[PDB]
């Protein structure tokens, strides 16, 4: 189906041709554009007073990025590199070896924050749930060499985020 | 030589050329040329600074990620200088000023800063220090200016034996302030010259030309401890400079002498601005003076650069003080050579 | 464990440390190195050992889908203990 | 039912076989080859030179009336002798339908531009040639249209490398921008992951 | 052996082509200076282009003549309406590259590269 | 249709500097097959690849 | 009416504590309305909450004066909120920190810290990995 | 000493104004730029924090790079930059202007604004959010309010 939108032929009988005269010389549409923006005028603003208000957010949200612990405060990661193999911007650089105690674990973590684009596919394939984006969104820097993350950076945003992390992926682990 | 310090690459902005240098007073003319020319073949840069930091802004593109590193110093202040020399193999010293502040003098900037900086350097390590030093440094000078630069140069001289010790005759170039001071004059009504400018023979040097040849001094092990003349190919008379400098810059030309003193009373008005002055005593002086000649000294040449002629270079500086870009031709000025 | 190299600078958990002669550290000077103060490695060998009456033993790190993907520990060798690798958690069976 | 595998629909299959014997009867001149890909999709390869003959043939004729050239692209293939393959994509809103017309070309052969017959045919040749080097005979205006000005080589081919050879930087000796011979921070990382095992028995190639 | 020809059936009406090429460059470089503000003079920009003329001299195939010649007719009419900048114009100068050296002992002492 | 008998040199139209040109030494050669597998699909074309140069750390972040 | 919006606005005046409260509130922080108490955390921030208001200002913070060792009477940042504040104040659930603790971990950090950019504490990048190749120590003993 | 308690008011209010009012020049290159239209929407509302929705470059103090920045883009960034009166400031927003992004390696995309414009803040995201790009301007007002420049110059 169709329709039409500037299709219609106006009336040429009198009254229309002096109403439209009318709306010629007497600015009718004029006034009614004037009275919708007095009416928004009274209206009340949609104005939220940040910082001291903040946007609604969803447990979903990717912002910063966090490496997690096991509650037994082992970390989770365990070297698999799938980070790495499926990160889009290639903005993850992983470097492991056995440690002390033989365990399979990172010595080298690292995250371009300038690089990677926020997609969120690092916490998708995580076997472990280590990587994760957490709700943090305000980490802006005064210089580009702050945006590299590495390991050590990376598990202090996962220890300062645990609480809300944990929470978020407690709410939102049943749609995964 | 350490396993970080061994050069890689192929010189370019994220190659490693393996020096790391400390460069005092990069927030300047031929420090801001040095600190580029340093970022180009990628080395490692320590800037101390103690201005605002908005005005360091423009030497952050000049680096790679990391190459240029910030640090705030005090000129008075053999802590902060050991801080910022501390883990540099080369120390840069282009500190220095055309005038007197309230707090600093010629001696201060010239004599005191410089000797406690080599002084530090000796015993921090550093393998090589560069200082800049005046062509016309001499310690029976007229200009305190002078008599400063070669007192300074001698004590950092016996401070840092195995120094090198670099002596530009007067630098040109888009912010220096000996062709835009020579511009600018128009001013003051016609151009004042001390006996029109007849007597005086002038040798200018590229910049591009002196952070060469400084880049090349650190890099050629045989300039350890010597001492270095910066000149040009031509050499000047301060009349005909001067007419060539506004004949690029397409304003009217009209020189009249003015006595000795009369100028020198100039300068002393000038020098009561709170700000930076247009011009002082000193800086009369050290135009007004020859450049000299020493044959004895190595050069550019000897350090494997080729002089540019001003005539080349003359359109870059001299085309922003142009007023009508007045596309007409310009004949070069004769050379007493 | 955090311990302080010659240079004074502290040692990461990758037992990470600039050299005497290094030129790097210099981007450390009025500011600050970071470093993660727990080690999980310490913390995990904190953790106790636990024992089970049974010869395999399947450990998923707690949580159920939040842990790790379930393993099954063979707890016969009795001079060492099963390591469950992804949490590296030590599972024993009773001797005495 | 099958859920999980799409459906087909081999009435559109049978219409387009019958369109392409029907086009390739009625030019024999320059049709090589006609092909109905499993998805209901009619593609032609013709000669290079006949392309203005079935371009025009395919939006004037009364039962092929395929006013609309839905896109103009080419793939560089370099084990082939000529790598290059331009493709037509040209939609038909009489009859609610969509077909592709095929050439080959190398990189020293001129192609007769089909400005003519469609007009976005000009900027499509435009970009065809500043990203592949493959040259329009008769273009009203041919020139670079997405690369910087003075931008060497045609990054679009299969030869040429991802990060190029050469990048922007200001420099203040100069006080512009400047061109300068690449060099990458962190190297971009090859990934090999083809597996070594055949995926699909049905496009296997014969042992030669 | 036998190819369809471009613009040139052989090769003077080539060189016939290259000739009014450099014949359109070389009256138009002091306009290039002129309009770009060029720090450059009359002379180097002729060079230049002799240069870049004299890059291409080996070239015997008519078809890769004609490509390099209608290439040089873009650049040339991106020049002539200020499609470019003063950048691209000085990118023709290699004017921020340090010199490499083109000598074995100089190559061998700097690094690996042959 | 002219004639000719050139060897088909588009090295002045491709745009790689003469440094690139004149000095690689690319290798032409069919992969060898992964031994950690049994698979045998990765060995059926030919691959053209370049020499290996000079590669170093990054002062910062390695 | 007019007199009921001045009552209102009297209210609101007399609800933070008389005059000076009010011009605290209204000077370092653009915003005199007034809401229930729903906690305050270690720090000093005080949450407010005001379902009467349309979504996305039902739920506010007034920060503290003063944060580890940073006077932020005047400079105040979005990142000076706790996590589990932060989360309530973003809206990702109905439920407050005194409601709803967060769960106790031995590795959680137990005082918070803001951007710390700009700041001797700011964060600086190396690598954490060691050297690769070692290389040969020539031995202390002349030969001849 | 009175003259360094005058200079530091003066300082104090001069930087003060600088930080209430902001005119900043939106250089909307990409995506990035509908997050700036979205902060200049009725519910951030940037003109209320003295930050004019758009102003010329001359009457600019402010440069936004939010877009992937290329190799034909650059020169007018750089010119525009030039045309940029002091003190003037430069916010990166966006993994495009801030390194390359997703589109590091490619062969037309300037890696990172600040190898043309010394950039004052760097905002992360993709796009970030128009409470992270608020979050970055106020962090810019209070570097402002940093500035000693006075200081600086009555103790040369
Ligand atoms: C109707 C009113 C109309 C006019 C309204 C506006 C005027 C009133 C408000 C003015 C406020 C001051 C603004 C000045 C500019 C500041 C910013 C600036 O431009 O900085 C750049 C410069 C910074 O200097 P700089 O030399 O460091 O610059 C760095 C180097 N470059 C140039 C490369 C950037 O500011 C100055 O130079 C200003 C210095 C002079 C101003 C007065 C300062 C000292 C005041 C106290 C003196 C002593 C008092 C006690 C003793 C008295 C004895 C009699
Ligand atoms: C036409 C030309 C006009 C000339 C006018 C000349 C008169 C001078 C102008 C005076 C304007 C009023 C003074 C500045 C108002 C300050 C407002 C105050 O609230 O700012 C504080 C800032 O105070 C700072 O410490 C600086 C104080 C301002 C400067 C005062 C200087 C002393 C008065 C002027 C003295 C002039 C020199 C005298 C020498 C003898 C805190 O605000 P803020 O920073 O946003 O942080 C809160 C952020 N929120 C809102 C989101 C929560
Ligand atoms: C101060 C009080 C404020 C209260 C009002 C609130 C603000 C209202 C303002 C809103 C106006 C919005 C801005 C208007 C800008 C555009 C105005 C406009 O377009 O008017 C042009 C309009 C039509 O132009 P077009 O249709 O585009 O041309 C096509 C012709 N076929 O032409 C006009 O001249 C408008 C008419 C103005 C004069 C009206 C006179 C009416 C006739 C008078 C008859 C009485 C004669 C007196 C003799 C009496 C004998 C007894
Ligand atoms: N330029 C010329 O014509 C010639 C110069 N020279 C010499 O070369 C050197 C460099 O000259 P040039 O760059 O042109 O001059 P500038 O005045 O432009 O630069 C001087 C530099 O030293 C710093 N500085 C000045 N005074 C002090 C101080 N008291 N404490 C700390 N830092 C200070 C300045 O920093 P800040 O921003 O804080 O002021 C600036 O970075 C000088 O020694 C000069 O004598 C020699 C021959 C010719
Ligand atoms: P006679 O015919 O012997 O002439 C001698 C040569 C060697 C030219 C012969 O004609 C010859 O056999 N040449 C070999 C084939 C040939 O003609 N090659 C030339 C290729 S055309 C070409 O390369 C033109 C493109 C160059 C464009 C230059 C761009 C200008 C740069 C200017 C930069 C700065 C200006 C301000
Ligand atoms: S969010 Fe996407 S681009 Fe960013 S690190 Fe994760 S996988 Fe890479
Ligand atoms: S996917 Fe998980 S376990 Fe694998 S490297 Fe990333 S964080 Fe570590
Ligand atoms: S950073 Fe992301 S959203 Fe912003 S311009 Fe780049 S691709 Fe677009
Ligand atoms: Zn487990």
């Amino acid at each position: 189906t169709y329709k039409f939108v500037n299709m219609r032929e106006p009336s040429m009988d009198m009254k229309s041709v002096t109403d439209r005269a009318a709306q010629t010389l007497l600015w009718t549409e004029l006034v009614r554009g004037l009275g919708m923006t007095l009416s928004y005028l009274f209206r009340e603003p949609a104005t939220i007073n940040y910082p001291f208000e903040k946007g609604p957010l969803s447990p979903r949200f990717r912002g910063e990025h966090a490496l997690r612990r096991y509650p037994s405060g082992e970390e989770r990661c365990i070297a698999c590199k799938l980070c790495e193999a499926v990160c889009p911007a290639q903005a993850i650089t992983i470097e492991a070896e056995p440690r002390a105690d033989g365990s399979r674990r990172t010595t080298r973590y690292d995250i371009d924050m300038t690089k990677c684009i926020y997609c969120g596919f690092c916490q998708e394939a995580c076997p472990v749930d280590a990587i994760v984006e957490g709700p943090n969104f305000e980490f802006s820097t005064e210089t580009h060499e702050e945006l590299l993350y590495n390991k050590e950076k990376l598990l202090n945003n996962g220890d300062k985020w645990e609480a809300e992390i944990a929470a978020n992926i407690q709410a939102d682990y049943l749609y995964r | 030589l350490h396993h970080a310090l061994i050069p890689h690459g192929k010189g370019g902005r994220s190659s490693v050329s393996g020096i790391v240098a400390t460069v005092f007073g990069a927030t300047g003319f031929l420090g801001r040329y040095v600190v580029n020319h340093l970022g180009r073949m990628g080395s490692q840069v320590i800037v101390p600074y103690r201005c605002e930091p908005y005005d360091t802004m423009h030497l952050r593109p000049m680096g790679d990620l990391g190459q240029i590193i910030f640090m705030e110093w005090n000129g008075k202040d053999k802590d902060s200088i050991r801080k910022v020399v501390e883990h540099s193999n080369v120390v840069i010293n282009l500190v220095g000023r055309e005038w007197e502040t309230k707090n600093f003098d010629f001696e201060d900037v010239f004599v005191k800063i410089p000797h406690a900086i080599a002084q530090v350097s000796k015993e921090a390590g550093v393998e090589k220090l560069i200082h800049i030093s005046h062509l016309n440094a001499d310690i029976k000078s007229p200009s305190r200016y002078l008599r400063s630069k070669a007192v300074g140069e001698k004590e950092v001289r016996a401070a840092f034996p195995e120094a090198t010790i670099i002596k530009p005759s007067d630098i040109f170039g888009r912010e220096d302030r000996f062709l835009n001071y020579f511009a600018s004059m128009r001013w003051f009504g016609g151009v004042p010259l001390i006996s029109l400018g007849k007597e005086t023979v002038k040798q200018p040097v590229y910049i591009v030309d002196v952070s060469k040849g400084i880049i090349n001094a650190i890099k050629d092990p045989d300039a350890k401890g010597k001492t270095f003349a910066f000149v040009g190919p031509n050499r000047y008379l301060l009349f005909d400079l001067v007419q060539y400098i506004f004949a690029v810059a397409y304003r009217p030309f009209l020189p009249y002498p003015l006595p000795h003193f009369a100028y020198r009373w100039v300068g002393r008005l000038f020098e009561v601005s709170p700000f930076e002055p247009w011009t002082t005593r000193d800086k009369v002086e050290r135009v007004h003076m020859s450049d000299m000649t020493l044959p004895h000294l190595p050069g550019l040449e000897d350090l494997g650069i080729q002089a540019t002629p001003l005539e080349l270079k003359a359109i870059e500086v001299l085309r922003r003080h142009r007023t009508y870009s007045e596309m007409e031709d310009v004949k070069p000025a004769k050379t007493v050579n | 464990g955090v311990r302080t190299s010659p240079t004074g600078e502290k040692v990461t958990h990758t037992g990470q440390a600039y050299d005497d002669g290094d030129y790097r550290r210099v981007r450390f000077s009025d500011r600050q190195k970071e470093v993660n103060e727990n080690f999980a490695i310490d913390l995990i060998a904190e953790q106790p050992v636990s024992e089970v009456g049974s010869r395999v033993i399947s450990c998923d790190g707690g949580g159920g889908a939040l842990g790790h993907p379930r393993v099954y520990i063979n707890l016969d060798k009795e001079t060492k203990t099963g390591t469950c690798g992804y949490c590296g958690l030590q599972f024993r069976q009773p001797h005495h | 039912t099958r859920p999980t595998i799409r459906p087909r629909n081999d009435v559109v299959h049978k219409q387009l076989s019958a369109f392409g014997q029907y086009v390739a009867e009625i030019l024999p001149k320059y049709v090589q080859q006609v092909q109905v890909s499993c998805f209901n999709e009619l593609e032609i390869f013709i000669h290079p030179d006949g392309v203005i003959p079935v371009l025009t043939f395919l939006r004037d004729h009364t039962n092929a009336q395929f006013k609309s050239l839905a896109d103009l692209t080419a793939v560089d293939v370099p084990t082939r002798q000529n790598r290059f393959e331009i493709v037509y994509n040209l939609l038909s809103l009489r009859f609610n339908s969509r077909i592709r017309v095929k050439t080959y070309t190398d990189e020293l052969t001129p192609i007769e531009s089909s400005v003519t017959v469609y007009k976005a045919a000009n900027w499509y040749e435009r970009e065809i040639w500043d990203m592949f080097g493959v040259f329009f005979a008769n273009h009203p205006d041919l020139r670079r249209i997405l690369t910087d000005y003075g931008f060497e080589g045609h990054p679009f081919r299969k030869d040429f490398p991802l990060s190029g050879y050469v990048e922007l930087r200001y420099d203040d000796e100069v006080k512009r921008v400047v061109a300068e011979p690449v060099e990458l921070a962190q190297e971009f990382r090859k990934f090999d992951l083809n597996s070594p095992w055949e995926a699909f028995p049905a496009y296997r190639q014969p042992p030669e | 052996t036998s190819v369809k020809p471009i613009f040139s059936r052989d090769m003077n009406e080539a060189k016939r082509r290259v000739r009014e090429l450099y014949r359109a460059w070389y009256r138009e470089v002091p306009n290039t200076v002129h309009l770009f503000q060029l720090d450059i003079s009359v002379k180097q920009g002729r060079d230049k282009v002799r240069e870049m003329f004299m890059k291409n001299a080996h070239v015997t195939d008519p078809r890769v003549v004609d490509l390099l010649v209608i290439k040089g007719k873009m650049e040339l009419e991106e020049t002539i309406n200020v499609w470019k900048q003063r950048t691209h114009i000085m990118r023709f100068f290699h004017e921020t590259e340090a010199p490499r050296p083109t000598d074995f002992l100089s190559k061998f002492y700097v690094g690996h590269d042959p | 249709l002219i004639a000719v008998d050139e060897k088909l040199d588009i090295t002045t139209l491709t745009g790689v500097p003469e440094e690139h040109i004149k000095t690689r030494k690319v290798r032409i050669f069919v992969p060898a097959r992964n031994n950690m597998q049994s698979g045998v699909n990765n060995t059926k074309k030919w691959k053209m690849e370049f020499d290996t140069r000079e590669r170093w750390e990054n002062p910062l972040m390695g | 009416e007019l007199v009921q919006v001045l009552r209102r606005g009297l209210q609101q005046v007399s609800g933070h504590g008389g005059l000076r409260g009010y011009l605290r509130v209204l000077f370092r922080a653009n915003d005199v309305r007034v809401g229930t108490l729903v906690g305050e955390d270690k720090y000093g921030n005080k949450y407010y909450e005001d379902n009467k208001q349309f979504f996305g200002r039902h739920r506010w913070v007034i920060y503290t004066t003063e944060m580890n060792g940073r006077d932020t009477f005047w400079d105040v940042d979005g990142s000076m909120v706790p996590p589990e504040w932060h989360r309530w104040l973003h809206c990702m659930t109905d439920d407050p920190p005194t409601t709803k603790p967060p769960t106790a971990r031995k590795y959680i950090w137990t005082n918070h810290k803001f951007n710390v950019s700009g700041t001797p504490q700011q964060y600086v990048p190396y690598s954490t990995t060691r050297k690769k190749i070692q290389e040969w120590v020539p031995p202390s003993t002349p030969y001849k | 000493s009175r003259g360094e308690y005058v200079v530091a008011k003066l300082d104090d209010l001069v930087n003060w104004a600088r930080r209430s009012s902001l005119w900043p020049m939106t250089f909307g290159l990409a995506c990035c730029a509908v997050e700036m239209m979205h902060m200049a929407a009725p519910r951030y509302d940037m003109d209320r924090f003295g930050v004019v929705f758009r102003a010329s470059p001359r009457q600019s103090d402010v440069m936004i790079v939010a877009g992937t920045l290329t190799n034909k883009m650059a020169p007018a960034l750089r010119k525009v930059y030039d045309q940029m009166p002091e003190p003037r400031y430069v916010v990166s927003m966006g993994s495009c202007a801030n390194g390359g992004g997703y589109y590091h390696y490619s062969y037309s995309v300037v890696r990172g604004c600040d190898r043309i414009v010394p950039v004052d803040i760097y905002v992360p995201g993709c796009p970030p959010t128009a409470e992270a790009l608020l979050y970055g301007i106020l962090q810019l007002q209070r570097k402002i309010k940093r500035e000693k420049r006075l200081r600086i110059w009555y103790r040369r």
